[PDB]
């Protein structure tokens, strides 16, 4: 389009933002398809453990703070969940990495519960990685799928 | 209305009415400048 | 400030579908309630069945900025124990009277202990240093 | 008289002013130096964040983001990453050519 009064509107009235949901359920039509689905199946898995410098590589392949993504104009990161032997981060610790640079800073974290796709006995005995649990911006319990 | 050889010549009446003729396919449904077409392929890096 | 202490005669551990990841099944050696169920990193630290931990809840080791990792003469707590894990509780369950429930996610692996006294010391806090030795 | 000064392009956007946060730019680099480069800059113990990324696979470019702890800036702890990368290919080249040496 060829004036203002169309680029205001492809950027407020049409744009995908906006059309998250389709207006004949309310019903999400935008997400990841395949292979995004079968890596999150691994990465919030609990067998993930990164280490230090495996931590910092995939904040930054995915958020970088030039193009914009962060909203704090510097990466903010976790203490891991390993201290001993060796530090670790966990795979779940990620996904609460790029939701705490993503979402604005003066919000509080989000809060759900929710379920997978994945039963329980998939993952062995007393698993609980079917009920997911945020609590605070913080991915707790449980893989994220199609779901 | 008037008689032809199998398709006679169209009279300004049915220059208009189908899919195509004048008020479907010049009024609703014009074609523009500035626009493009091309194949789609698949991308997670934008 | 250690907030949870004990020692516990572990009996089932359980690798269930993981490579690195056991569930620990521990009920204690003193009080005769208490039971621990726990996920362990089992390639940085192996548990056999029918051993003995002392584990440790602190609520930091000894008001920082943050994280940093380990430099020149630094000495802390974690030097005391053999294995540190970091995270948060999410969920006080009363089970009967003076069976209160206390449920901790360390980043994924979750633990959930079962006691009755611990009022005095577990709060639903986001720093739980939870620390094993032996 | 004659520098190049499209090879590195630090990012101001994303820069401390404080100097101990930058987010460089190299052009016609990829995994070959970006990965070799921050394995050598994490070494430095006053780094705290250090990520090399690709932002598209078809142009050549690289951006490294180092973020230091203080009293260095990542100006001054990218050159130490640079300087110990030239120092160990020194000693792979002083190795590999006793060993054709010593056949």
């Amino acid at each position: 389009p060829q004036n203002e009064n169309a680029r205001a509107e492809a950027l407020n009235l049409a744009n995908t933002d906006s059309q998250y949901l389709t207006p004949t359920s309310g019903s999400p039509v935008r997400g990841l398809i395949q292979d995004h689905i079968s890596a999150g199946v691994w990465l919030t898995s609990k067998d993930s453990f990164f280490t230090r410098e495996q931590y910092q590589q995939y904040i930054y392949g995915c958020i970088r703070p030039e193009d914009g993504h962060t909203t704090r104009s510097k990466i903010v990161t976790l203490p891991p969940t390993i201290f001993k032997p060796y530090p670790l981060w966990t795979g779940k610790q990620i996904i609460t990495t790029v939701l705490l640079n993503v979402t604005p800073p003066d919000m509080p974290g989000i809060n759900l519960i929710s379920k997978n796709k994945i039963k329980n006995e998939y993952w062995g005995k007393g698993s609980l990685e079917n009920e997911v649990l945020f609590k605070d911006g913080a991915l707790l319990c449980g893989i994220l799928d199609k779901s | 209305k008037a008689q032809s050889g199998k398709v006679p010549i169209p009279g300004v009446k049915q220059a208009l009415e189908k899919k195509e003729g004048l008020f479907r396919k010049h009024m609703m449904g014009k074609r523009v400048n500035y626009a493009a077409r091309s194949v789609i392929s698949p991308d997670p890096n934008i | 400030n250690t907030l949870f202490d004990d020692i516990f005669q572990v009996s089932e551990v359980d690798p269930g579908r993981y490579n690195k990841v056991c569930r620990i099944e521990a009920a204690s050696t003193t009080q005769d309630q208490c039971k621990l169920t726990l996920d362990i990193n089992v390639e940085l630290f192996p548990v056999a069945a029918q051993d003995s931990l002392t584990v440790t809840i602190a609520s930091s080791l000894n008001a920082t900025r943050s994280w940093r990792p380990p430099q020149a003469g630094d000495r802390s707590l974690a030097d005391d124990y053999d294995y540190v894990m970091y995270g948060t509780a999410y969920k006080f369950e009363e089970v009967s009277k003076d069976l209160i429930a206390v449920y901790y996610s360390f980043g994924g692996l979750l633990m959930r202990l079962e006691g009755n006294y611990r009022n005095l010391n577990n709060l639903k806090q986001e720093n739980a240093y939870l620390l094993i030795r032996r | 008289e004659e520098p190049d000064r499209e090879k590195i392009k630090l990012l101001t956007q994303a820069t401390s002013e404080d100097g101990t946060s930058a987010s460089f730019q190299i052009v016609e680099e990829d995994h070959t130096l970006g990965n070799a480069l921050r394995y050598v800059i994490m070494k430095n113990p006053d780094v705290e964040f250090c990520g090399y990324s690709i932002p598209h696979p078809s142009e050549n470019l690289l951006n490294i983001r180092i973020q230091t702890y203080g009293e260095t800036t990542a100006v001054d702890a990218l050159q130490k990453g640079l300087k110990d990368l030239m120092d160990l290919c020194d000693v792979v080249e002083s190795k590999f050519t006793e060993k054709i040496k010593s056949m």
